[PDB]
RNA sequence: AUAUUGGCGAGAGACCGAUAGCGAACAAGUACAGUGAUGGAAAGAUGAAAAGAACUUUGAAAAGAGAGUGAAAAAGUACGUGAAAUUGUUGAAAGGGAAGGGCAUUUGAUCAGA
RNA sequence: GUCGAAUUUGGGUAUAGGGGCGAAAGACUAAUCGAACCAUCUAGUAGCUGGUUCCUGCCGAAGUUUCCCUCAGGAUAGCAG
RNA sequence: AGAACUGGCGAUGCGGGAUGAACCGAACGUAGAGUUAAGGUGCCGGAAUACACGCUCAUCAGACACCACAAAAGGUGUUAG
RNA sequence: GCCCUGAAAAUGGAUGGCGCUCAAGCGUGUUACCUAUACUCUACCGUCAGGGUUGAUAUGAUGCCCUGACGAGUAGGCAGGCGUGGAGGUCAGUGACGAAGCCUAGACCGUAAGGUCGGGUCGAACGGCCUCUAGUGCAGAUCUUGGUGGUAGUAGCAAAUAUUCAAAUGAGAACUUUGAAGACUGAAGUGGGGAAAGGUUCCACGUCAACAGCAGUUGGACGUGGGUUAGUCGAUCCUAAGA
RNA sequence: GUGAACAGCCUCUAGUUGAUAGAAUAAUGUAGAUAAGGGAAGUCGGCAAAAUAGAUCCGUAACUUCGGGAUAAGGAUUGGC
RNA sequence: AGAACUGGUACGGACAAGGGGAAUCUGACUGUCUAAUUAAAACAUAGCAUUGCGAUGGUCAGAAAGUGAUGUUGACGCAAU
RNA sequence: CUAUCUAGCGAAACCACAGCCAAGGGAACGGGCUUGGCAGAAUCAGCGGGGAAAGAAGACCCUGUUGAGCUUGACUCUAGU
RNA sequence: GCGUUGGAUUGUUCACCCACUAAUAGGGAACGUGAGCUGGGUUUAGACCGUCGUGAGACAGGUUAGUUUUACCCUACUGAU
RNA sequence: UUGGCGGAAAGGCCUUGGGUGCUUGCUGGCGAAUUGCAAUGUCAUUUUGCGUGGGGAUAAAUCAUUUGUAUACGACUUAGA
């Protein structure tokens, strides 16, 4: 329990989430974002069409370098991936909150993802070794990932 | 401190920025000056660049050392179908320039120009000038209307036209529209030789004849990202040069504390605008006539079109423009002919050319034979045919 | 009678309170490095009591959602409290080649005193 | 470059720090050599560099005299509290 | 680069000299009002496109000390002796 | 006198800019006007100085009150205060009905160091005053230890010719297994054994949280076990340089 | 097997198929190459590259310590049957 | 070793594999060194020459020794250049 | 084969704050200050002008009453003889 | 505005000569330009010679050999969304 | 409502006829107060949303696939009921 900041009924409301997933958290906060707010068949639709190369994850702030794709159109950015890995842990954690919302008794044709956040969780240290007999960190950037889908309601 | 030698500069800074053309079609930003005591006539033409062959003619050059002397030049076929008129535009002048006032298109246009205004056509209603077609209703009065306009205003008039790119081999099926200036004044019958010719195609024999001088207005080919060697043909540094050769030594001094403009960089080459002028016509062949590529003194009844094809390209079947040399652009792209914007008399223009053979051996190797008759006539019988 | 940073047994302190105090409050002269002489760490705290989460459900699983225990799970062994740097979400605001600041007032938000 | 003898090389063994060893470069002597490494003397000394942690109030300078193995320092007088 | 007297900067903000350690003015607790300094009053920019007598036309005009330069020699240019 | 010639330097640029020609230029004169932390007056703060007032209810005579003047400041000196750990006394102080700590573009007080309060979090001690004491105040020291960023999902994971198809297993297969194919090491091997060294890496079963800079169902990994059989092979014995 | 050959290249037994991959084919790179005519004019300098190359036969200068230089230089031939 | 025949005159057909010549400076040569910027003309070398010494000795070790290296040696030797 | 794009994986250097110019003055070469020019989100691949870019308390020079290697009838000694 | 060269010698800037040419003008931009190159020179450590010094060593005296690191950040520029 | 003119950014100017309201050109009748002695004492236009009625119309672009006149990636150029 205690997930971030909400606003939604917790009534009307299912929650998910999975921690020290060794997944990029950079590429997972825009997974999230892609989809922060859509219905939830929309989103999951959306995202197997990632998957798919159909559609693209618009990167909006961990975008720096990466390259363009006409698949950011719809979205007004040049810059897009597909994180598989990312989208992969959110569409299981998607459909976690689909089940925990049916157990609930929401009606899952009202479902919206009311909140999605991922935060850094701690690093998993490896080291890389550089030369002239130098060490470096190797490290990895898992993610928290945390959503709740509400009732869309009136 | 000083260069230590002297040596002019690489490439020409009044063709810069190095970038992209907007558009495939290269505009014309120039139309021949207006003299309003002749014809109405139009001052350029559309076409596609077909391929190059080579010609031979006997030099009119009084003074020259072949005077009187066969000369093998190359040429540059152009295949120019006759353009559809389907519209024309009113240009008034302005203390901010040349201003369109207003555009009055054709009652019916095809699906050739149609096409233009769509980026999926297959998969649209086709809805393109449906509502503007019932201005035509009975009488047409707000096309008269806007035509009046016109004439009461604009004291400069263009025409509409677009490609029949149907005629041609190439498979785009989409037509370019253009601008093209109407000279031969009275701006009254300006518009009253675009209305009168819309729906109606113009062929480029109304436009150009031959030996006349024109400029060719294309898109060059394009080569993408390239080095500052061939971009701008700066000298190569030395084999021990470190960290690579084909480069620019040194792109600056320390002050200014700046790369500045006319360091040559690497960059896009090609793809570029480019109005080349002071090309002389060679021929103003004609798409019905049989013998097309055939002269006074070679009479072999045969097409402009090489054997196999022009590469690339295939066969010119429509109305066709050869000009003197090459032209900016590569095969099947638009490009505009359009008149000189001077009168030249250097006895270069003014020289009536008289073509004495075409090349129509292949360009798919080294061709040897000009027709399939003269490699019938060489070879003899061959087991497969022939 | 004098000395006593060793050994054994005691009593104390206006001393330190886990980056402090012996290097070592803990399986510390340990783990580890060096051929070797030697060098030498880091590392304390759930809760009164494990009462350490039966059972259901989703998932291949890790886990999640419930349920439950507990005074508290805003104590879940990645455990007392839980700062800052740095980060996510939400909310508010501003943003033509920095940002930040001083005086003054407009506007928005918020609030004390009478 | 050299490649059948001043050859290459394993193992054993000997030579240890102002010492060894050197077909000699101050080379090598465990990534350390114009004096190895380890611990202690040792928190070595430094006129030289860097830093030196709360507020407010009042007063408020000197780069000048003489002497010094003195000239990036000090003593002395002066200025200041 | 080195001395003499004084005033300053260092140690000093403030108004002016666009800008600047030293120049000009003036030295500073927190505020209000008035008046000024040096400097300014076409606009930037607060303040007269004020008044008055003349001089200058520059195909590199000139426009406030320190200060950010100009000389000898010349000109029926123009003005006054 | 003004103007002009004399009068040539390097990025594009400077009466500060615009611009200004009976000037907004130059010389000169007269007024009006603008504004400094300067001058004048007043208020408040503090400092210094000179005083008045133990005649009581006057508990603050280092107190109260009157008067005048003054206020720049590095290095530096002094004074009055703020805050911290601990100590003696005291408030029979605060506190599980919530101490300390922490968060809080919420409030109050002080010129300030700081102090106080409200709200949230939290869980066991802590504070005011009079004094004592010091390992007592950090922004720096290429400061020490620890933690964390932008760079940045970036540089890059490109030497050693090369992989492909299907099936099985599995949640998941480019990487595991099997089969088929294509290749290589080409006997001075990428083969088969050993010496030094390592020490169980050997083998089997189970198994993938970490490691194998992708992956992983696989492994020199993880967990549990099994395995090294000598009169003849070595050590042991001999002596070598030497100890 | 070719070949003088433990050279290079291919193959048999044995072993491996292990190097993060997929898609494109811009510049500039790293590595490998070619190039008309000229032939070191480049550059400090032929750096780099190219040219030559095995074997058989012919022929081989100055100089010389008589041993060499020497594969001097310079030429011809090479397959298959 | 020779002959005939034969072919797009190709043929050490891949692989493999000297460029050569005329001279100058320098070190005779083979060899050796600055491991990790100097491979050389530097060092060494054979050859030549000088020096000391007949053991109660020359040269050199050890704190000292009833100690030691040359020396299991003896001038055709050892030691120092 | 990279570079490029993608899936997975994922550092480091460096970082007062940061990043458009011209002139001025200024510690006499400004990203900031003054005066002007100007100035429109978010970006990708290249590039080597600038950041007096980074790497290192300049190794050159000087100072220190700071050393060390080496030399010599420097001063003062000393093993040995 | 436009151009201002090809070479022999030298590391050379400079110089000189050959030659073509319309001409072979002078200069600046951190004596422009080394994260652009190169490293011939100078200017570490190796070595030789001459002179000097008793010596270690000195020499704008000559000679030979001697590692030229990093951009992925910001701006600027080139292109591209 | 009749008609004309105006394209430089016209988007306005002029004009015909009738209807209709006011008319302070002149003469009257009624009302105002207490906003308490002032407090802009709210009278304008800028966009947006929503509801109620009326009028009008009934598409494209991008992703994905494809093309190569293009191209690092984006982008560009093509095709596909
Ligand atoms: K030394
Ligand atoms: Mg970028
Ligand atoms: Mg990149
Ligand atoms: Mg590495
Ligand atoms: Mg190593
Ligand atoms: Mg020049
Ligand atoms: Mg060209
Ligand atoms: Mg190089
Ligand atoms: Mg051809
Ligand atoms: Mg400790
Ligand atoms: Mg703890
Ligand atoms: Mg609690
Ligand atoms: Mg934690
Ligand atoms: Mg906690
Ligand atoms: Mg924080
Ligand atoms: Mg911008
Ligand atoms: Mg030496
Ligand atoms: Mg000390
Ligand atoms: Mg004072
Ligand atoms: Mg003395
Ligand atoms: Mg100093
Ligand atoms: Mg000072
Ligand atoms: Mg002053
Ligand atoms: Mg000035
Ligand atoms: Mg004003
Ligand atoms: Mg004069
Ligand atoms: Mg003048
Ligand atoms: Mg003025
Ligand atoms: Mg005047
Ligand atoms: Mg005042
Ligand atoms: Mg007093
Ligand atoms: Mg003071
Ligand atoms: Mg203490
Ligand atoms: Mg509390
Ligand atoms: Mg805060
Ligand atoms: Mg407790
Ligand atoms: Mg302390
Ligand atoms: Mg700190
Ligand atoms: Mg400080
Ligand atoms: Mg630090
Ligand atoms: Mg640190
Ligand atoms: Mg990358
Ligand atoms: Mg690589
Ligand atoms: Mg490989
Ligand atoms: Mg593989
Ligand atoms: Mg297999
Ligand atoms: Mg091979
Ligand atoms: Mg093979
Ligand atoms: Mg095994
Ligand atoms: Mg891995
Ligand atoms: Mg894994
Ligand atoms: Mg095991
Ligand atoms: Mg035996
Ligand atoms: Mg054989
Ligand atoms: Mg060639
Ligand atoms: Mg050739
Ligand atoms: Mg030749
Ligand atoms: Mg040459
Ligand atoms: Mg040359
Ligand atoms: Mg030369
Ligand atoms: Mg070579
Ligand atoms: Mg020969
Ligand atoms: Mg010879
Ligand atoms: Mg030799
Ligand atoms: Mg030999
Ligand atoms: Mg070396
Ligand atoms: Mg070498
Ligand atoms: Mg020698
Ligand atoms: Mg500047
Ligand atoms: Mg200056
Ligand atoms: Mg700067
Ligand atoms: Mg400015
Ligand atoms: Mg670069
Ligand atoms: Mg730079
Ligand atoms: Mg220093
Ligand atoms: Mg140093
Ligand atoms: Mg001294
Ligand atoms: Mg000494
Ligand atoms: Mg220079
Ligand atoms: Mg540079
Ligand atoms: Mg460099
Ligand atoms: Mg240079
Ligand atoms: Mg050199
Ligand atoms: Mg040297
Ligand atoms: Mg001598
Ligand atoms: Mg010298």
């Amino acid at each position: 329990a205690r997930y971030g900041a909400t606003s939604t009924n917790p009534a009307k409301s299912a929650s998910a989430r999975g921690s020290y997933l060794r997944v990029s958290f950079k590429n997972t906060r825009e997974t999230a974002q892609a989809i922060n707010g859509w219905e939830l068949t929309k989103a999951q639709k959306y995202l197997e069409q990632v998957l798919d190369h159909q559609r693209a994850i618009p990167f909006r702030r961990f975008n720096s370098s990466i390259g363009r794709t006409a698949q950011g159109k719809e979205f007004g950015v040049t810059k897009a991936r597909w994180p598989a890995k990312s989208v992969k842990f959110v569409q299981g954690l998607l459909q976690n909150a689909a089940a925990n919302a049916e157990a609930k008794g929401l009606d899952a044709t009202k479902l919206y993802v009311s909140h999605i956040q991922v935060n850094q969780a701690p690093k998993q240290r490896r080291r890389t070794y550089r030369a002239h007999g130098r060490i470096n960190k190797y490290e990895s950037s898992p993610s928290h990932i945390e959503l709740v889908v509400t009732e869309k309601e009136e | 401190s000083h260069r230590k030698y002297e040596a002019p500069r690489h490439g020409h800074l009044g063709f810069l920025p190095r970038k992209r053309a907007a558009s495939i079609r290269a505009r014309v930003k120039a139309f021949p000056k207006d003299d309003r005591s002749k014809p109405v006539a139009l001052t350029s033409f559309l076409g596609y660049k077909a391929g190059m062959t080579t010609i031979v003619r006997d030099l009119d050059r009084p003074g020259s050392k072949f005077h009187k002397r066969e000369v093998v030049e190359a040429v540059t076929v152009v295949d120019t179908p006759p353009v559809v008129v389907v519209g024309v535009v009113g240009y008034v002048e302005t203390p901010r320039g040349l201003r369109s006032l207003t555009t009055v298109w054709a009652e019916h246009l095809s699906d050739e120009v149609k096409r233009r205004f769509y980026k999926n056509w297959y998969k649209s209603k086709k809805k393109a000038f449906t509502k503007y077609s019932a201005k035509y209703a009975q009488d047409g009065a707000g096309i008269e209307r806007e035509l009046a306009r016109i004439k009461k205003y604009a004291s400069v008039v263009r025409v509409l036209v677009h490609t029949q790119i149907r005629k041609t081999p190439l498979a785009q099926k989409k037509a370019h529209l253009a601008e093209i200036q109407l000279n031969g004044g009275s701006i009254s019958e300006k518009v009253d030789w675009a209305r009168e010719h819309f729906e109606k195609t113009v062929a480029v024999d109304s436009v150009f004849e031959q030996n006349e001088m024109i400029d060719a207005i294309a898109v060059t080919k394009g080569h993408g990202f390239e080095g500052v060697t061939h971009r701008w043909g700066t000298k190569k540094l030395p084999r021990k040069t470190h960290r690579g050769l084909r480069k620019v030594a040194c792109i600056g001094a320390w002050h200014p504390a700046h790369v500045m403009w006319s360091v040559a960089r690497a960059g896009q080459r090609g793809y570029h605008s480019r109005t080349s002028i002071n090309h002389k016509i060679y021929r103003v062949g004609k798409g019905d006539d049989e013998a097309n590529g055939a002269t006074s003194f070679d009479r072999t009844k045969k097409t402009i079109t090489p054997m196999g094809g022009f590469v690339h390209y295939g066969e010119i079947k429509n109305d066709f423009i050869m000009v003197k040399g090459c032209i900016p652009g590569n095969r099947k792209r638009i490009v505009t002919l359009r008149k000189s914007l001077y009168t030249n008399t250097s006895r270069k223009a003014l020289e009536e050319v008289s073509l004495k053979w075409i090349d129509t051996a292949s360009k798919f190797g080294k061709g040897r034979f000009q027709t399939p008759a003269e490699k019938h006539a060489f070879m003899g019988t061959l087991k497969k045919d022939l």
